[PDB]
């Protein structure tokens, strides 16, 4: 009950080599359980008033979350009912990624006037912010506009709350007496968690 | 329930080989000449904003004919590949001869020459 | 997760309309109401495989239990045109009808998406605010008179004539709901396309008797029964998605607007989570001539309409 | 206005105004009469001299009209774009984007719709002002009044006032469909049929 | 506007301590109130949505103040208030526990005080990849909350509005108040008392009861997409 | 912002109105290469005069490629100025003014 | 781009089926047809802002101008039921139009995908076979019988009971159209759910008796209208889905079928573009001992009924 004082993801997937992708599913299960318990045992009914927004670990729960659909869904190309929309300019992008990698590791008016017409009249730097401004618009407008999988994790996430919550509801008599335990003793460690799973 | 992240390496490299061969060598779906990349460049040329998705749309086809064809020509050598697990379970070490056994007796068909990707443009020498 | 209650769901009208309204993605309960024959639509749409419910009331005692905690109510009620019948039974029949189911909206539910369908709509909507009004409850920003039926008309026409995409055109449509009351702004058509002088005429006299056309096709059949259940599905599933906060819900709606010196009219309206957000002024600059014209001599018949809907409304008991 | 002058080049008019400090309150008619006396430099010169006649420093007058209807329409939720404050770089989402546009282009069209309604009708006070600061080359706020005062004046066409929702209209996330829906019934996905008028299924 | 933040400030059961307020300071055509929060909040270390709703209401009360008085052509005195009510909205939206937008990838990290930080605003956070639909879903909730929290300071603005004109004459003839001030002058006036909104939600340590949940999450997945059209 | 597609207005925000800032370019250029064109075949006879003097002399001064000018070139109408149409502006200004003036006038007198 | 010519679309299914399928997004030509008050149909259709055109045809001198160059093909004609009448002449009435139908489309198209509707689909499908097998241009992989309805009640009563999302729910149900014939394969509903015994027995009656409950809870004011319209829908939206090459069309249907010794049956099926494809054996396998008790306490039934309607369709003329 006492406050402490990061880097989960990068050891997880440095320490996999040839892992299953079914725990990526457990894993994904595992690191959204406590949303799923948070939100069960507070009392209905308020506007959203009780809600614990912008605190330590749920920030890194929903970033590996993020991180392991992305990794699943980047991974797919039975287990799974469906499979991501693949949007039809990913592999194009994989190629020449994969094409520059191989490359890196194979080694104001012109106020001065002109005496002849062959000069020009303004200076060739002298619009670039403009140019560069519509550019990062265009840009903007292009990347900003196409994501169709975007609505594949949010379901994904779905099915994995509501089984959360279908579990939890069962025993929701061991976490109550969990955290009646750990509310009394103030620190909770493996020995008193298997104890209290009775 | 058993799947495999061992074979996402050799999936990288096949679609890697597509998009050079389609860009680069200009060995496309219709042997089109055109090359938009080079050995020496940094990026690439245009292309546009309409013509990257015919490009995709290609180097998918290649790469789906490339699947169908490994695909059709794994399925008919199903007992011999269940064979050569078995063995290489048992044995642990695997030479070519006992390979060239298994495909022998166990009615290993191989494929012949002309190995083409498509053969509705296949020509020959002179 | 909102409420629809239709009121006359086993007429003419009611069935598909409420068969339509359970195909939505919007309604999570339909409530039937209707004096007989109410037991058999809701029947039939229980054992569609959709998760909205339907439930029936029959008898105006059970009207109390038909509009508890509903947050769209839908008048489509209404005894369709009989051989012999003049204007005066019919309207007396329809108002009373409506004055009946206004009343009881005004006792269970004044906070409620009013939709009036029944005919004419001219002379119903000033009914039903001063019956809403006779309660001290009466809220002008949610009272409205669907007349979608004459926008889907002239969409289709347009498209029909200059050959556009249907999809894409819509036409603006002002004034009433019955006769040389309809003026189509099809000057400002969008996508922008530029008609004839005949062309125009020819337009505006089909959008304005395709009613006549449409009754008089079915040679004493009755009124049209799937396009008003069509624009009524229309205006229903607008004003639900204005209702979740939707900020692009514009509707073309008969409701009581300040723009001309009429107390009611039909014009382009924002719908927002509170009722009526805003009504466009717009639609009443810029127009040409012909238009003009159309309006000013379309203004004195609907005048006309709505001192008799308020005449009758304020009858003695 | 105090003085004006005609001796300097400059981007901006060479003229003067008397300050006072006190600027607690300024209401959406200020913004509305800002925007319009932004972009007063090139209407004038679009109807004496005509648009083949701009200069450079002309040109770039409805630039900063532009630029004070944006700060309008994001930075005073006085607006029909809603009631939020946006700094621009990147908290600005891309359905926000064609209702930024369509409110830009509307303000902008009654602004210079307004100027050319207003520097058409006191053209003769326009003239008689221009010959007085040819002749003199410094003129004072009197003389201007006086004229003002004393110029016959040109009956003019009313404008069309500005609307915000007349031009959000036409501004949304599916386009022009939306405001006509179609509406259709599907079965494909998953199980269940659904009748949509512009809502999503 | 300084008497409607007072009003609203000193309308909540437990809001921020009000040191002094101040017109006119030195010279400047302005003026400045200062609230030092309370000690739990600083050591608690996170926020709830009812005090960011709290400080929103009262950010909105100058404003609605000054347009209940002045009426509805209302200048733009309370412009950093109108930013700062976004702000706070927006920490609302972004977070992983909101009932509509949490189950969805919202703002990104590129890879690396005050009560309330924001996460919009750290330099390794960007925008994310959005589509056309959700992103008005983010601007729906933005808007909800808020005319939500506009409203309700409406409401407490119109409610009592004899001490509103009070505290505007004890501005205008002191040109600086305490809180004590203001404290003493809400006792004996009886306004109408706001509800608790930064409540705890707390667990009996050693009462043996089984506590409820209703029975589901309340997360709902985003998903919206319009049917195809005709013609095909 | 010399351009007059709406008025000026060299920023946007969507695609459209960004793509389409190009197409005025091309417009231009292209209704600058025609005028280019014209005014090129009106002047085919001075063209090679100057051309065989250019190739002759390798260097030409103002007077004799001005007189060859004069002797060979078609007619080149100056478009007014400033001060023509200012003058014409001011006379139509006044004449619609005074118009004003009298239609005031002897309608109320 | 394809054509759906409805022929009895002036009846009570009639209305309702030709709105849904106007404003589906496949249909560009919709040739409705009846013998009578099919021009009213067709004016208040013809105004919806859809794409697809609607024409109407009268008589059955029309009959060969309805149906050229028409992909799908619906048949939903037949009189409801009247007091006094008994199966017989009813049969009769129906099994002739259905008849004179069939001939006309044998005659004028037979490359369209037929969908018989009218009831019983147990004695109609055959009767249907008979007559283009007469005129020796049968093809079986073309000819379905529209028995969606009770998979539709079966997803709706499995959802009620059990709590699950409706968008998920799906059960097979085999056999035929009509009472007892309908055994809903409530152990292979997806998403794995397992029912009781009382539940398994409550479930199977309701579904088989539905149609009864929703007969007699119209008061004798006919069958269901909106439900039947909406599994008609369904299969024609999926139909034309399987002409325009989707490669996961599976929908339950009545075709003849060599799953059992009866020579039609009612099974899941795999629909392609050339009508069907493939035909799922594995619903008859696994199945428990009540559904297997089910399956050959119905198999006499429905082959007295196949029996009746071949009977009936090579009677003398």
């Amino acid at each position: 009950i006492y406050m402490k004082k990061s880097y989960l993801y990068k050891w997880y997937f440095e320490l996999g080599t040839s892992m299953k992708k079914f725990t990526i599913l457990l894993y994904l299960l595992s690191c959204s359980a406590g949303s799923v318990a948070q939100d069960l045992w507070s009392l209905p009914v308020p506007d959203e008033k009780n809600r614990i927004t912008s605190y330590g670990f749920v920030e890194n729960d929903s970033d590996l979350v993020h991180g392991l659909l992305e990794v699943q869904g980047a991974l797919v190309g039975t287990l799974l009912f469906r499979s991501e929309p693949r949007d039809p300019l990913y592999m194009m992008q994989d190629g020449s990624c994969s094409i520059v990698d191989q490359r890196f590791l194979y080694e104001t008016s012109q106020t001065d006037p002109p005496t002849s017409i062959y000069k020009r009249w303004f200076i060739k730097n002298t619009q670039e912010k403009h140019f560069e401004l519509l550019i990062q618009r265009q840009r903007w407008l292009r990347t900003n506009s196409s994501l169709s999988n975007g609505f594949f994790r949010s379901n994904t996430r779905s099915e994995s709350y509501q089984y959360l919550s279908n579990l939890f509801i069962s025993n929701g008599t061991l976490l109550d007496r969990m955290t009646k335990t750990l509310l009394k003793k103030r620190w909770l460690f493996s020995d008193e968690m298997k104890i209290g799973f009775m | 329930g058993d799947e495999n992240f061992l074979s996402s390496s050799e999936i990288t490299k096949a679609q890697e080989i597509a998009t050079r061969m389609v860009l680069q060598y200009g060995w496309g779906p219709d042997d089109s000449p055109a090359v938009y990349y080079a050995t020496n460049a940094v990026s690439a040329l245009s292309m546009g904003n309409n013509h990257e998705y015919e490009m995709a749309g290609k180097v998918e086809k290649i790469y789906d004919l490339a699947y169908e064809k490994a695909k059709g020509m794994l399925l008919k050598n199903r007992r011999v590949l269940e064979k050569i697990t078995e063995e290489l379970l048992e044995f642990e070490i695997l030479t070519h001869k006992d390979l060239e056994r298994i495909v022998h007796e166990n009615g290993g068909i191989r494929e012949k020459e002309p190995f083409f990707l498509s053969g509705t443009n296949y020509n020959e020498a002179l | 997760s909102y409420k629809v209650a239709v009121l006359g769901a086993a007429g003419g009208i009611g069935q598909p309309l409420s068969l339509l309204i359970k195909m939505s993605p919007l309604v999570s309960t339909l409530h039937l109401y209707d004096i007989a024959n109410v037991k058999g639509v809701a029947a039939d749409l229980s054992h569609c495989n959709t998760p909205s419910q339907v439930r029936d009331f029959t008898g105006p005692s059970e009207l109390a239990d038909c509009l508890k905690d509903v947050n769209v109510v839908v008048i489509p009620a209404g005894v369709p045109r009989k051989p012999g019948m003049t204007r005066d039974d019919l309207f007396n029949i329809n108002a009373n009808i409506v004055k009946t189911l206004v009343e009881a909206v005004a006792e269970n539910c004044p906070n409620a998406f009013i939709h009036i369908i029944s005919n004419p709509v001219n002379s119903t909507v000033p009914i039903a605010a001063e019956v809403l009004k006779k309660k001290g409850v009466y809220d002008p920003k949610k009272l409205f008179g669907v007349t979608t039926l004459d926008v889907v008309r002239a969409n289709t026409f347009v498209s029909q004539k200059k050959n556009l995409k249907l999809i894409d055109v819509d036409v603006p449509v002002i004034g009433g709901h019955a006769g040389i009351t309809i003026l189509p702004l099809l000057s400002k058509t969008k996508p922008s396309v530029n008609f004839t002088d005949e062309e125009i005429q020819e337009l505006t006299v089909r959008i304005q008797n395709a009613g006549t056309e449409v009754v008089d096709a079915k040679a004493g059949a009755g009124s049209a029964t799937l396009s008003m259940a069509y624009a009524a599905a229309r205006f229903v599933e607008s004003s639900l998605r204005a209702l979740d906060g939707d900020g692009d819900v514009y509707e073309c709606s008969f409701v009581e607007s300040t723009l001309t010196d009429l107390p009611f009219f039909a014009s382009r309206v924002k719908i927002g989570k509170n009722g009526l957000e805003a009504v466009i002024e717009s639609d009443l600059q810029g127009l040409t001539e012909y238009e003009q014209k159309a309006l000013e001599a379309l203004k004195v018949e609907l005048k006309a309409s709505i001192d008799k809907g308020v005449a009758f409304a304020n009858k003695p008991a | 206005i105090s003085e004006t002058d005609i001796n300097s080049i400059r981007s901006q008019p060479n003229m003067r105004y008397s300050e006072t400090s006190g600027r607690v309150f300024a209401r959406k008619s200020d913004y509305v009469n800002s925007i319009i006396r932004a972009c007063a430099p090139r209407v004038v010169e679009e109807e004496m001299f005509g648009i083949e006649n701009l200069c450079w420093i002309s040109a770039k007058s409805t630039l900063e009209a532009s630029q004070r209807a944006e700060f309008l329409i994001l930075q005073t939720g006085m607006t029909a774009f809603g009631k939020a404050y946006y700094r621009n770089q990147r908290d600005l989402v891309p359905n926000l984007v064609p209702k930024l546009e369509a409110l830009r282009d509307e303000y902008m069209r009654f602004a210079v719709e307004k100027c050319s309604s207003i520097l058409q009708e006191y053209q003769s006070a326009l003239e008689e002002i221009t010959d007085v600061l040819l002749e003199k080359g410094e003129i004072k706020a009197d003389e201007i009044w006086n004229i003002y005062n004393t110029a016959p004046r040109i009956p003019q066409k009313p404008v069309r006032p500005v609307d915000e929702y007349g031009a959000l209209i036409y501004a949304g996330r599916w386009g022009i469909h939306g405001v006509s829906l179609p509406g259709r019934v599907t079965f494909s996905p998953g199980n269940i049929g659904f009748a949509t008028f512009g809502a999503p299924r | 506007h300084e008497a409607g933040h007072i009003v609203l400030a000193h309308l909540f059961p437990r809001f921020d301590w009000h040191a002094f307020s101040q017109l006119l300071p030195g010279g400047k055509e302005t003026a400045v109130s200062v609230f030092y929060p309370r000690e739990d909040m600083v050591d608690q270390g996170y926020t709830t949505f009812g005090y960011m709703k709290m400080q929103m209401v009262v950010a909105h009360g100058g404003r609605c103040a000054e347009r209940v008085v002045f009426g509805d052509n209302v200048t733009d005195g309370g412009k950093d208030d109108l930013e700062k009510i976004t702000k706070i909205a927006r920490e609302m939206v972004i977070s992983p526990q909101s009932a509509r937008l949490g189950l969805t990838q919202l703002v990104k990290k590129i890879g690396m005080g005050e009560l309330i930080k924001y996460r919009w605003d750290h330099p390794h956070v960007m925008p994310a990849e959005m589509s056309v639909e959700v992103s008005e879903l983010f601007t729906r909730e933005l808007t909800r909350y808020i005319e939500e929290t506009e409203e309700l300071a409406m409401n407490a603005l119109r409610a009592n509005r004899h001490i509103l004109d009070l505290i505007t004459r004890e501005l205008l003839e002191k040109s600086r108040i305490t809180g004590l001030e203001v404290e003493e002058k809400m006792k004996d006036l009886s306004p109408l008392m706001f509800e608790d909104f930064v409540k705890p939600f707390q667990i009996n340590p050693d009462d043996e009861e089984l506590l409820p949940h209703k029975d589901r999450v309340s997360y709902q997945p985003v998903d919206l997409r319009a049917a195809p059209l005709h013609r095909s | 912002g010399l351009s007059d597609k709406h008025h000026g207005l060299n920023n946007f925000w969507v695609a459209d109105r960004i793509n389409d800032i190009d197409v005025e370019a091309l417009r231009i250029l292209n209704m600058c290469y025609e005028r280019a064109k014209e005014i090129l075949g009106r002047n085919r006879t001075l063209m090679d005069e100057v051309v065989e003097k250019l190739v002759q002399k390798k260097s030409l001064t103002k007077q004799e490629f001005f007189t060859l000018v004069e002797l060979y070139g078609s007619s080149k109408p100056m478009p007014p100025s400033i001060l023509e149409l200012r003058k014409i502006k001011r006379l139509e200004l006044e004449e619609m003014v005074l118009k004003l003036d009298m239609t005031t006038a002897r309608n109320s007198s």
